[PDB]
RNA sequence: CGAUGUCGGCUCGUCGCAUCCUGGGGCUGAAGAAGGUCCCAAGGGUUGGGCUGUUCGCCCAUUAAAGCGGCACGCGAGCUGGGUUCAGAACGUCGUGAGACAGUUCGGUCUCUAUCCGCCACGGGCGCAGGAGGCUUGAGGGGGGCUCUUCCUAGUACGAGAGGACCGGAAGGGACGCACCUCUGGUUUCCCAGCUGUCCCUCCAGGGGCAUAAGCUGGGUAGCCAUGUGCGGAAGGGAUAACCGCUGAAAGCAUCUAAGCGGGAAGCCCGCCCCAAGAUGAGGCCUCCCGGCAGCCGGUAAGGACCCGGGAAGACCACCCGGUGGAUGGGCCGGGGGUGUAAGCGCCGCGAGGCGUUGAGCCGACCGGUCCCAAUCGUCCGAGGUCU
């Protein structure tokens, strides 16, 4: 459950640190923001000289949600954080590698890319 | 919604229930009937009969249990002694409550005495 | 269909049809096409 | 919350309507099988002071 | 009617039996099965059993391992078919029945508060051993 | 169309090719038939089912007639199928086959006088900023003189459930004939226990 | 003017269509796609945020779209009081001054009890020409009605290419509505455990009170719940709007119309759910009941009520259930579930403590059994069937 004003950890080397959800692009009046989900955010955070700074609206993917996340096993994961990825208007991600773990839901929506970048995903 | 929710209220709070349980519970062991509004009684049914129940099983455990509530030495006493024996052989049923015909005057309220079984 | 209320003829193949007791403008050319309203 | 009140006198037959349902039912009473007095039923009959056939209270 | 014993009947078709018993503060490796694309794939998942919520059929856990800096929690089925097999690589001696507080403790101090437990593995090595 | 008596044992997920479906579970059968509903003497076509049975001695006069018209056991809850003729002499689970899609209703779990909010789902006013008194209460109810009185249906409050239900095109995830039992995708309306009626679906 | 409370915001809507999207269609400077314009269309929707008291507007990111208006510029006996507009204060300015502003700026009491109509729920009475108990039908009324993306169709048609379809299917979403608690997640007021101070029981140990109307903390059953699960918008039929037609005269031709027939939309009616015979038009089916003085009275029939014992039923009432044949509730038992190894003892420790006994002990609702305790005995109402 992600919605706006959220800070997500950026999962990727792009070089924001964080950005603050401002919108979920899901549909006109998408409440919340899930795992395979492209939300749209700013950069709050991001390393020096980074490809990216701060102030910069950027279009990115939740990878992981201290929410869980239900699947249809009935299994259900949930990390300690919420972390996205910096993608391009594509669904590329605009960073060259991931960072921690991520969820396998994004290999159901075309996001075998992160999947594959993801040192670990679940 | 008190869907399936157990217990009255009685319009005290926690405490307050508690101490009025263990009090009924101590005048009723002292004097096996007593007279007290009926919801009291029916509230107060089975928090004797646990306690009658640990009588039954006697033991020292049961003893420091049972006096976790009554807090008295004498009538625990009294409870492990005249009534463990008496009610040895009464699964559960251990208190009668009897609605009395007539009402309290000072509020209208109705009464009812709870007596310990024979 | 141009719908007013001034329709009339355009070219000599406008022709008027009072329709479904509207005045249509009913003709070859679509442009001139006119419903009355 | 303006302090509503009362538009208007209640007419005595509207007064009286309402009170239509204030009526008191009767206590309703079964005679002690014991003593014969009557007495409201799944009670202690205080006159013989018995029930269920035997005694209960002391009288 | 015995309500409940209808349930159980219900479940009784589904109740998985072999899975080893185990309690929180424990560690579990569990084969569960995967359905990756079009193949299906076991990977083991190793943290520790943070919470048994025990139902009946529809009781099930939670595991905790941190992947990469990150805490990383599950929620498992304990009756699951895509359970494969569970794996007590450690007896833990937890100390309630929810162990939720170690979310917020650096890993030397989950390690400090949860001892193995001589009764359970020692019932452990008195096990485990074939005819 | 097809539809039996049963009641709500309760809820369970079960595992239907590695997917944790949620079911509930329902005692339908064994409903015997008590009267039919015939056109030229009822009006219509429907049938009259019984579910459970009934101690002989709760059971007044008129009824055991009634059932003594028929050949039935005398049973606690009557209730009838509309435009449903069936062949046999007690409507079970037979009838239904897994996958089969069905409308089930029940009685929803009465919620006594619910608020307006929980009744229906209104925002209240805020809890802070000043708010007196109204922290729950529907604000304002209508306009001002015009046209000077409330619509009929404005949402207020009451008995908000405790009524009719009927959720619709579930599926029957299976059948249990020896037990009577039914597994349905889903929740169904009413507190375990509470009587139901299960009925082909009238979606495509 | 012996008072009609004034902007704004919130809540709640309802309605008009001069339609923002969704539906249908015409024309095009409509190749396709995308558009423009107009026509019919109000079922549904019409996002979130920054600034500002603001409405408004700009902007941000979206969206199918981010409609315009009425309802006392809706709504203060529903809320707020930011602005305006009481009294204090200050600035610019005007005034000699006292003071003034429509200019600014900071501050500034919003009044528990609903009589009637209205509305939301629930009942009592009577009626429903014999009395009851069930089942129903459904006059009619309400609810709901949505929409998007992707895939195939098909890179096909179109098109130099670029780009890129119709139609028809498929799947997945958003919001919303209903229901439910299997799962997740909350609470879970004393169900479990631990800890601090104090005082007390009883010295130790072990407990109790108080620390909140739980002392705090760690959990958490059932129930209630959403953030969780399922389901829904239908499909279809009918008559239609715009519009498109067949036949076709008046009027030798043509003409969608004048006789006719048809197609034709998120539109209307039905269809789905819900309510529903006070539908006084009181409906229909099944079953049960049978005299002394249009009636009268009688105990009464059937039956009901009162009375308990309760209930995911509930403010009360009502509804449901049970009433010795009883498992309805409390007990108890067993399972579930929770807490998490009781005490005591033994051993190890200088001791704090640790180990075994021990997944123990306790254990609210949960699921069944058991008549242990209670629903004792009971009382009273309630048929003699209007007339053609
Ligand atoms: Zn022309
Ligand atoms: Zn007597």
């Amino acid at each position: 459950m992600i919605q706006p004003q959220t800070y997500l950890e950026v999962a990727d080397n792009t070089g924001a640190r964080k950005i603050m959800c401002i919108r979920v692009l899901k549909g006109s009046n998408a409440k919340y923001a899930t795992v395979g989900d492209v939300i749209v955010a700013s950069v709050k955070e991001a390393i020096p000289r980074g490809a990216v700074k701060e102030g910069d609206v950027v279009k990115a993917v939740v990878v992981r949600t201290k929410k869980e996340i239900k699947r249809p096993d009935g299994s259900a994961i949930r990390f300690d954080d919420n972390a996205a990825v910096i993608i391009n208007n594509q669904l590329e991600p605009r960073g060259t590698r991931v960072f921690g773990p991520v969820a396998r839901e994004l290999r159901e929506k075309g996001f075998m890319k992160i999947v594959s970048l993801a040192p670990e995903v679940l | 919604m008190r869907h399936l929710k157990s217990g009255r209220k009685l319009n005290r709070h926690s405490s307050h229930r508690l101490a009025l349980y263990r009090n009924q519970a101590k005048s009723l062991l002292t004097h096996g009937r007593i007279t007290t509004t009926v919801p009291k009684a029916k509230e107060l049914r089975g928090f004797v009969d646990h306690l009658i129940h640990l009588a039954k099983r006697g033991d020292l455990h049961a003893r420091r249990l049972v006096l976790r509530d009554l807090q008295d030495v004498k009538l625990v006493r009294k409870l492990f002694d005249e009534i463990a024996p008496r009610y040895r052989d009464r699964q559960g049923g251990y208190t009668r409550v009897l609605k009395l015909a007539e009402r309290r005057r000072g509020d209208g309220a109705p009464l009812a005495l709870v007596e310990l079984v024979e | 269909m141009k719908v007013r209320a001034s329709v009339k003829r355009i070219c000599d193949k406008c022709k008027v049809i009072r329709r479904h007791g509207r005045v249509y403008v009913i003709c070859e050319n679509p442009k001139h096409k006119q419903r009355q309203g | 919350a303006k302090h509503p009140v009362p538009k208007k006198k209640t007419s005595k037959a509207r007064r009286d309507a309402r009170r239509s349902h204030h009526a008191l039912t009767p206590p309703t009473l079964v005679p002690c099988p014991e003593c014969k007095a009557m007495k409201p039923p799944h009670t202690v009959c205080p006159e013989c002071g018995y029930y269920a056939g035997r005694k209960v209270l002391e009288v | 009617m015995n309500r409940g014993a209808l349930i159980k009947l219900v479940e009784s078709r589904y109740v998985r039996t072999d899975l080893p018993e185990f309690r929180p503060g424990d560690t579990v490796r569990v084969s569960y099965k995967v359905k990756e694309g079009n193949r299906t794939r076991i990977q083991d998942f190793e943290g520790i059993v943070i919470r048994i919520r025990r139902n009946g059929f529809n009781t099930t856990f939670t595991v905790r391992k941190v992947s990469y800096g990150v805490g990383v929690e599950r929620i498992f089925p304990l009756h699951s078919p895509l359970i494969q097999k569970i794996d007590i690589v450690q007896r833990g001696r937890a100390r309630r029945a929810k162990l939720y507080f170690i979310r917020n403790l650096s890993d030397r101090e989950i390690r400090r508060k949860l001892r193995a437990d001589r009764k359970r593995i020692d019932q452990d090595r008195a096990a485990e051993r074939a005819a | 169309m097809k539809g039996i008596l049963g009641v709500k044992v309760g809820m369970t997920r079960i595992f239907r090719d590695d997917r944790a479906v949620p079911v509930t579970v329902i005692l339908a059968g064994p409903c015997p038939v008590v009267q039919r509903r015939t056109p030229e003497k009822d009006g219509y076509t429907a049938v009259q089912l019984g579910f459970l049975p009934q101690n002989p001695k709760r059971v007044n006069r008129p009824l055991k007639g009634h059932f003594a018209k028929a050949g039935v056991e005398p049973v606690r809850i009557l209730r009838e199928i509309r435009d449903f003729n069936p062949e046999g002499d007690t409507v079970t689970v037979e009838i239904f086959k897994p996958g089969e899609r069905v409308d089930v209703t029940g009685t929803s779990k009465g919620r006594g006088f619910a608020g307006v909010m929980k009744r229906w789902n209104f925002a209240g006013g805020p809890d802070s900023h000043g708010a007196h008194k109204i922290h729950r209460h529907p604000g304002s109810i209508g306009n001002r003189k015009t046209p000077g009185r409330v619509y009929k249906g404005k949402k207020m409050a009451g008995h908000y459930g405790a009524e009719r239900v009927t959720v619709m095109n579930l599926e029957v995830v299976d059948v249990i004939p020896e037990e009577n039992l039914l597994l349905v995708k889903g929740a169904v309306p009413g507190p375990n226990g509470g009587l139901v009626i299960v009925r082909e679906t009238k979606k495509a």
